[PDB]
């Protein structure tokens, strides 16, 4: 992992949903990796990992 | 013999008015509300990029 310009755009969500929610996080990383995808909201959790 | 405008000869949209329920063919009038459903496959992947 290495994480630079990250960004987060929602492009359709279903209203405070079970998973309703599909958004794309595009980013740049200087090494490729796999880096956990995450929420520490309680209301609101990530679907994966 | 009272012929000397039918409304299907004068019809200001060219209207071929047609017989038995009675239509108006091929007219030129008005603006038609639409509402459309946009399929997901004709605008980009999941970012404007």
């Amino acid at each position: 992992p290495t994480v630079s310009d990250l960004e987060c755009k929602i492009t359709e969500c279903t209203y405070a949903s079970d998973f309703g929610g599909i958004a794309t996080v595009a980013y740049k990383s200087s090494k490729a990796g796999n880096c956990p995808i995450h929420s520490p909201s309680g209301v609101a959790v990530i679907k994966e990992n | 013999r009272d012929k000397g405008a039918p409304l299907n000869d004068v019809a200001p949209f060219g209207c071929s008015i047609a017989l038995e329920p009675l239509r108006a063919e091929n007219c030129a009038v008005g603006s038609i509300p639409i509402s459309i459903d946009i399929p997901d496959a004709a605008f980009t992947r999941i970012s404007e990029t």
